[PDB]
């Protein structure tokens, strides 16, 4: 019985190489670089294609359901327009080029005057960041952030580094005017693979110089 | 010097179009390819009789893309049925395209042509034949060393006009210049019209139907009412009868209007269903009791 | 044999996967007759589109999201309203549970 068995195996095992020949002679490239908008469920996906144009698909092709995300950037055919291969962000290398280690160690001694601003900071960030127990204990809700409004001049960026330098992490400045992309759906791709790089890394700042650049 | 005439005609069967057009409207969106099976039966003429499907692959329509194996076991088992043809041409979809032959066309024909210098390739575009005109346009490679002689090396005949001429939107791509288009004709007889027309053939019972009442008379009772205003505007018309150039005045006011078009046409149709649904209804009191 | 079994349905739903082919997302706009419809893709032309059989005429109201078929141009499906944070005015905003 064991050869039967055995005969079995070989059947399928020739059969799943047929069906895994066809579909990689199916796979080819290239791909369509598109962006999942949603997923309705009545196993079918609204997809945005790089080409600006929206493809409705019956059924979502050569991927498993749940893997795939509403944000999730996949390549799909040119033409039947159906998800291919799931497509690994990694975060680009612009968004890592952004975790910039050579702080300039704006310490504490190097801006004056701004004493109680540089304490407030220090009461918003810092210990919500290292001494963190204390603060769950409390139950004081640390603010996820702080704006800093002030007259040019004032030393907003400077104070930021300062806080990056002192206080460790790892400082992952998106400054503002980069944020401006003609390219469609960049710079929002950029603010949300810098946010999942922040939750990736250890401890750190997400620092955003001169908002209004997306702020209006 | 042989030379193919444009008296050649490339026959394709019934089944073979019906075939070719779902094979290409099943894989619309890319471009489909198959091979065709058909007979040299002469010179003079290229029959094909059936084809079948070469499964979709990512390359697309090229010579990679025909399968060895699978067009190999496909023939053999064909062959069993009752069916020993050759291979007698490959056929791909241009969606939208239109009828013609790109450049990596022009290769995969030109590989076919190896085996046999008659290896048709027809074009079947399944958007632009969506009603009665299927625009389907075959063509064999002519050779780039027959430059010498004349392009379409036809002879003695008189169907190189009839029933096409060369199209714009195909001779742009290269015609007579790298391959020219063959006269399709399509082979069908009876037994197998005859099993077409089960389409829309109705039944015993439709003829007999007396459809409904109650709308019929809405219908009626509608048409009748548009007459009326149809009336007014022909008594205005005819009275009016003015002779400032009155055969002037008959080409002035042609706009498909009151006089004739939407007059009796009208009268036409509803008198063709008062008699029709009158005839139905005394022909069912005289058989049904 | 049983996990080779699993995945070569998976691998089976697959390859009839890579056949389907994608729809346009429109939108109606209007409803001349019953067999006639005004739907605007999302970035594209108006197209004059009729209605598949195994779908209900009601249902297509002006505004109802739709997914034709991009070669014969025919409504296959209704979609329900796109939903997304794209949302100008403060309604997203929850008032928090006090
Ligand atoms: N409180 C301060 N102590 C020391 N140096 C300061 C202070 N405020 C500003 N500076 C200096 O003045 C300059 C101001 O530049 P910086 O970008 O730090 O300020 P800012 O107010 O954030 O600027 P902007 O609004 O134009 O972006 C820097 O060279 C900085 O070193
Ligand atoms: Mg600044
Ligand atoms: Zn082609």
């Amino acid at each position: 019985e064991v050869l039967r068995v055995t005969h079995e195996l070989q059947a399928m095992k020739d059969k799943i190489k047929e069906n895994s020949e066809k579909i990689k002679v199916n796979k080819t490239l290239p791909y369509l670089v598109s962006n999942v908008i949603e997923l309705l469920d009545v196993k079918c996906a609204v997809i945005k294609t790089s080409t600006r144009q929206t493809y409705f698909l019956p059924v979502i092709g050569l991927v498993d359901a749940e893997k795939l995300k509403p944000g999730d950037l996949v390549g799909v055919n040119k033409d039947s327009y159906l998800i291919l291969e799931t497509l690994p962000t990694e975060y680009d290398s612009r968004v890592k080029a952004m975790e910039v280690d050579e702080r300039p160690t704006e310490q504490y001694s190097d801006i004056g005057g701004l004493d109680k601003q540089i304490q407030e900071l220090v009461e918003a960030i810092v210990l919500p960041m290292n001494h963190k127990e204390k603060f769950e204990n409390l139950g004081i809700q640390p603010p996820k952030g702080v704006l800093m409004y002030g007259p040019p001049g004032t030393g907003k960026t400077l104070l930021a580094r300062a806080c990056a330098a002192q206080t460790k992490a790892t400082f992952l400045k998106l400054a503002g005017p980069q944020l401006v992309q003609m390219f469609i759906g960049d710079g929002a791709k950029l603010v949300r693979d810098a946010f999942a790089l922040a939750k990736e890394k250890a401890p750190s700042i997400i620092f955003i110089d001169e908002l209004d650049a997306i702020g209006t | 010097a042989p030379a193919v005439d444009t008296a050649e005609q490339v026959y394709i069967s019934s089944l073979a179009l019906l075939k070719m057009l779902k094979h290409g409207r099943a894989g619309v969106p890319m471009e489909v390819m198959g091979l065709m099976l058909g007979e040299f039966v002469d010179d003079y003429t290229v029959r094909v009789i059936d084809v079948f499907a070469m499964p979709q692959s990512g390359t697309g329509v090229s010579v990679e893309a025909v399968d060895p194996v699978f067009q190999a076991k496909m023939l053999d088992m064909l062959k069993q049925t009752g069916r020993p043809e050759m291979v007698v041409g490959w056929y791909h979809s241009h969606p939208g395209f239109g009828c013609w032959l790109s450049g990596v066309d022009i290769n995969t024909q030109q590989s076919f042509e190896a085996l046999s210098e008659r290896a048709v390739a027809v074009v079947v575009d399944p958007i632009q034949s969506v009603k009665g005109k299927v625009v389907i346009d075959a063509f064999r490679l002519i050779n780039a060393n027959m430059m010498v002689l004349g392009h379409e090396p036809r002879q003695t005949t008189s169907n190189l006009g009839h029933l096409n001429k060369p199209s714009i939107q195909a001779l742009i791509h290269g015609l007579n210049r790298h391959y020219y288009s063959i006269t399709i004709n399509y082979r069908k007889n009876e037994l197998e019209q005859k099993m077409l027309l089960n389409l829309h053939k109705k039944s015993w019972m439709e003829g007999l139907t007396l459809q409904d009442y109650s709308e019929h008379c809405k219908h009626n009772e509608s048409v009748v009412k548009e007459m009326l205003e149809l009336a007014k505007n022909y008594n205005k018309a005819v009275e009016e009868e003015d002779k400032m150039t009155p055969e002037q005045l008959a080409i002035k006011n042609v706009g498909k209007q009151d006089p004739k078009r939407h007059l009796e046409e009208h009268v036409d149709v509803l008198m063709t269903s008062n008699i029709v649904q009158c005839l139905a209804a005394m022909l069912d009191t005289v058989v049904f009791k | 044999l049983k996990e080779l079994t699993k995945q070569y349905e998976k691998s089976e739903n697959d390859l009839k996967a890579l056949q389907s082919v994608g729809q346009i997302v429109g939108e109606v706009l209007k409803q001349l007759t019953e067999e006639k419809f005004i739907v605007k893709a999302t970035n594209g032309p108006r197209y004059v589109v009729g209605c598949r059989r195994q779908l209900d005429k009601s249902k297509l109201k002006p505004g109802t999201r739709v997914a034709l078929d991009m070669t014969t141009l025919t409504i296959m499906r209704y979609l329900p309203r796109e939903v997304d944070p794209l949302v100008y005015n403060m309604s997203h905003e929850d008032p928090g549970n006090v």
